[PDB]
C-alpha cells in the first residue's frame, strides 16, 4: 500500500524544458530525503540529487548542474524534478526515491517509485512503413524456414507484431526498436516448418495506434 | 566521486544454486562512529523499478527471504543467494551512501544457464516495397543463440562494412532461455544496386570459423 | 567585549530528547555568560547548515530562550568541517553583526566523528586561527572512546586540548559541563 506515485510518460522536443512529479502515499515528503534516479536505456541507475522538502535544501551531482533542479511542494506532499534544455541523452525513465530517517546518520534508498519514462525527439507521428522478409531466391535445405517483418521509420514508440493474427506464437519474437534517422525502426522474426511456406500462409499484423494505422504484410516468396 | 566496481557484470545461474555478487568501492564506507558500512543492495527485476534487498551491508529490508545474504566490510562488498529460485532472475546493483554524489554500481544481471546453442543465421535482400522508395536495407536475423555473446561482421563483395549497420538484441528468451539477434545493413537503391554480393558473418563460442549467410543481387 | 558562536550537530543519530537537551545546554549557556558587550550566534549543521540566529538578531532579542526554542533538527550525515567554515566565514561577518575588535569563541557539540565532508579539517582549521577563532569542542558519547577519535576533538579545538576539549558520557550529562565551560569561556573573556 505505502508507495511512491510518479507521473505519466512524457514527450517532449529538444530545448524545451519538462516536469516531473513524485506523491508518496502512506507518509509525508516532510519525513524523507527525496531522491532523483536516472536510468538510460539498458543501462545503469545514475543518482541525479535530493532535496529535504523540510527545508527546501537541495544537492546535486555536479554533471546535473544547469540540467537538473529538484523542488517540493509539503501542501500536495510532491517532489518534483525539472530537466531543461532537453536534448536526446536526457532520453531515460527518471526514478524518485526516499531515503527515510530511521535514527543514523543517512540511510539508504528504502521506497522507489514506478518510474517516469521521459522521451526526447523532434520527430512528429509517422506511421510505419512495412515490409516483408522473404529468403533470397536461391536458399532452401532445412526443416524449418525463417521470415521477417520489418517495421520502418515510424514514431513513437509501440508498434505491435503479431503472425497470422496471433495463431503463430511459438517461433516468433520481436527485436526491441531502435532510433535510425529521428525515427524508429523494428524487425520480428518468425520461425515455421518448410512445409508450411510457401504452401500456407505467414502474414505479419503491424498495428502502430499512435498514427491510427494497421497494416497486414503477407510474407510472399522473391519474385524469382 | 566514490567508483562502486560490480563483478561479474552478468552471470549464468541455474535453479537451487549459491551465487555470489561482488561489489568493491574506491574508497571506505566503514563510519567508525557507528561501526555501519554504507552500502546498500537493490533488486531490479525486468520493467520493474529498483527494490532495497540489504542495507547496512548486512540487514535484510522487510520481507526479504532468509536466501539472500550481505557481507564484507570498508571497501570489499559481496551479496549471496543460497539456493535460487526463477524469482531471484534479476540486476543487483550496489550503492555507497556514505558520502555525495551517491554512487551505483554498474549491476550484475543474473540469466539462466542452459546447453550452448548455435545461432541459426538468416540473411533477407532488401524488399521489392522497399526498392521503390529509393532505400535499401538488407536484414540478418542471428536466432536463439546460447551464450548471449555474439559478433557480427557485414560483407559487401568479400570486404567488410560499418556503416549503414544497426543492431538490436531480444533479452533472453522466457521458454528457450536462448538470445537473438538482428543486423540491419540500410543503403540507397543506387549503392545497393551497384553490388553483387551481399553477406553477414557471424562469430559465436560456439564454432572456431564463423557461420556465413550470403545472398546475390544479381541471382533471380 | 565579546562574539560567542555556537555550532550544534543536528545529525540523525542524536534523538529528539537528546537534541532538546543540547537546545537547553546553549540557552542555559547563553544565560550564565549574559554580558553587556557579549553577542552569541548559531549555526546548525549535518549535511546541511542553517544559522537559526545572527549576532545582530540577538542584539535586537537578547531573549536566549526565545531564539533557541524554535531550533529544529536538520538530521543527516555529518559534516563537520564545511560547518566550521560557514561559522566562520558567515557567523563572524560584519555584514551577519560581529564585531571587528571582538572575542571570537566557538562552542563546538558534536556526538560523532566527520564523514564524507568534502571539506578537510586541513582546508579549514589554519583560516580559524587566522581570523582568531578560540575553538572549544564538547564530543558526546561512544564515539570518542577512541584514541582516533579524540584527535578529531584535539584537530577542531584550540591549542593546548585540556583548556579546550570537553567530553561526556551523553547529552543528559551536558549539565556537568554547565559551570566548567563558563569558567574557561570567562578565563581570557
Ligand atoms: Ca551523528
Ligand atoms: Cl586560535
Ligand atoms: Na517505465
Amino acid at each position: 500500500q505505502v508507495q511512491l506515485q510518479q507521473s505519466g510518460a512524457e514527450l517532449v522536443k529538444p530545448g524545451a524544458s519538462v516536469k516531473l512529479s513524485c506523491t508518496p502515499s502512506g507518509f509525508n515528503i516532510k519525513d524523507i530525503y527525496m531522491q532523483w534516479v536516472k536510468q538510460r536505456p539498458e543501462q545503469g541507475l545514475e543518482w541525479i540529487g535530493r532535496i529535504d522538502p523540510a527545508n527546501d535544501k537541495t544537492k546535486y551531482d555536479p554533471k546535473f548542474q544547469g540540467k537538473a533542479t529538484i523542488t517540493a511542494d509539503t501542501s500536495s506532499n510532491t517532489a518534483y524534478l525539472q530537466l531543461s534544455s532537453l536534448t536526446s541523452e536526457d532520453t531515460a525513465v527518471y526514478y524518485c526515491a526516499s531515503e527515510g530517517h530511521y535514527g543514523y546518520d543517512g540511510y539508504a534508498m528504502d521506497y522507489w517509485g514506478q518510474g517516469t519514462t521521459v522521451t526526447v525527439s523532434s520527430a512528429k507521428t509517422t506511421p510505419p512503413s512495412v515490409y516483408p522478409l522473404a529468403p533470397g531466391s536461391a536458399a532452401q535445405t532445412n526443416s524449418m524456414v525463417t521470415l521477417g517483418c520489418l517495421v520502418k521509420g515510424y514514431f513513437p514508440e509501440p508498434v505491435t507484431v503479431t503472425w497470422n493474427s496471433g495463431s503463430l506464437s511459438s517461433g516468433v519474437h520481436t527485436f526491441p526498436a531502435v532510433l535510425q534517422s529521428d525515427l524508429y525502426t523494428l524487425s520480428s522474426s518468425v520461425t515455421v516448418p518448410s512445409s508450411p511456406r510457401p504452401s500456407e500462409t505467414v502474414t505479419c499484423n503491424v498495428a502502430h495506434p499512435a498514427s491510427s494505422t494497421k497494416v497486414d504484410k503477407k510474407i510472399v516468396p522473391r519474385d524469382c | 566521486d566514490i567508483e562502486m566496481t560490480q563483478s561479474p557484470s552478468s552471470l549464468g545461474v541455474s535453479v537451487g544454486e549459491k551465487v555470489t555478487m561482488s561489489c568493491k568501492s574506491s574508497q571506505n564506507l566503514l563510519y567508525s562512529s557507528n561501526q555501519k558500512n554504507y552500502l546498500a543492495w537493490y533488486q531490479q527485476k525486468p520493467g520493474q523499478s529498483p527494490k532495497l534487498l540489504i542495507y547496512w551491508a548486512s540487514t535484510r529490508e522487510s520481507g526479504v527471504p532468509d536466501r539472500f545474504t550481505g557481507t564484507g566490510s570498508g571497501t570489499d562488498f559481496t551479496l549471496t543467494i543460497s539456493s535460487v529460485k526463477a524469482e531471484d532472475l534479476a540486476v543487483y546493483y550496489c550503492q555507497q551512501y556514505y558520502s555525495y554524489p551517491l554512487t551505483f554500481g554498474a549491476g550484475t544481471k543474473l540469466e539462466l544457464k542452459r546447453a550452448d546453442a548455435a545461432p541459426t543465421v538468416s540473411i533477407f535482400p532488401p524488399s521489392s516495397e522497399q526498392l521503390t522508395s529509393g532505400g535499401a536495407s538488407v536484414v540478418c536475423f542471428l536466432n536463439n543463440f546460447y551464450p548471449k555473446d555474439i559478433n557480427v561482421k557485414w560483407k559487401i563483395d568479400g570486404s567488410e562494412r560499418q556503416n549503414g549497420v544497426l543492431n538490436s538484441w531480444t533479452d533472453q528468451d522466457s521458454k528457450d532461455s536462448t538470445y537473438s539477434m538482428s543486423s540491419t545493413l540500410t543503403l540507397t537503391k543506387d549503392e545497393y544496386e551497384r553490388h553483387n554480393s551481399y553477406t553477414c558473418e557471424a562469430t559465436h563460442k560456439t564454432s572456431t570459423s564463423p557461420i556465413v549467410k550470403s545472398f546475390n543481387r544479381n541471382e533471380c | 567585549d565579546s562574539d560567542i558562536a555556537f555550532l550544534i550537530d543536528g545529525s540523525g543519530s542524536i534523538i529528539p530528547h537528546d537534541f532538546r537537551r543540547m537546545k537547553e545546554f546553549v540557552s542555559t549557556v547563553m544565560e550564565q555568560l549574559k554580558k553587556s558587550k557579549t553577542l552569541f550566534s548559531l549555526m546548525q549543521y549535518s549535511e546541511e547548515f542553517r544559522i537559526h540566529f545572527t549576532f545582530k538578531e540577538f542584539q535586537n532579542n537578547p531573549n536566549p530562550r526565545s531564539l533557541v526554542k524554535p531550533i529544529t533538527q536538520l538530521l543527516g550525515r555529518t559534516h563537520t568541517a564545511t560547518g566550521i567554515r560557514k561559522v566562520v566565514r558567515e557567523l563572524f561577518n560584519i555584514t551577519n553583526g560581529a564585531r571587528k575588535n571582538a572575542f571570537k569563541i566557538l562552542v563546538v557539540i558534536t556526538d560523532g566523528e566527520k564523514f564524507g565532508d568534502p571539506l578537510g579539517y586541513e582546508d579549514v582549521i589554519p583560516e580559524a586561527d587566522r581570523e582568531g577563532v578560540i575553538r572549544y569542542v564538547i564530543g558526546v558519547g561512544d564515539a570518542f572512546r577512541s584514541e582516533k577519535s579524540r584527535q578529531e576533538l584535539n584537530t577542531i579545538a584550540s591549542k593546548p586540548p585540556r583548556d579546550h576539549v570537553f567530553q561526556v558520557n551523553n547529552f543528559e550529562a551536558l549539565k556537568t559541563i554547565q559551570n566548567q565551560l563558563r569558567e574557561k569561556i570567562f578565563a581570557i573573556e
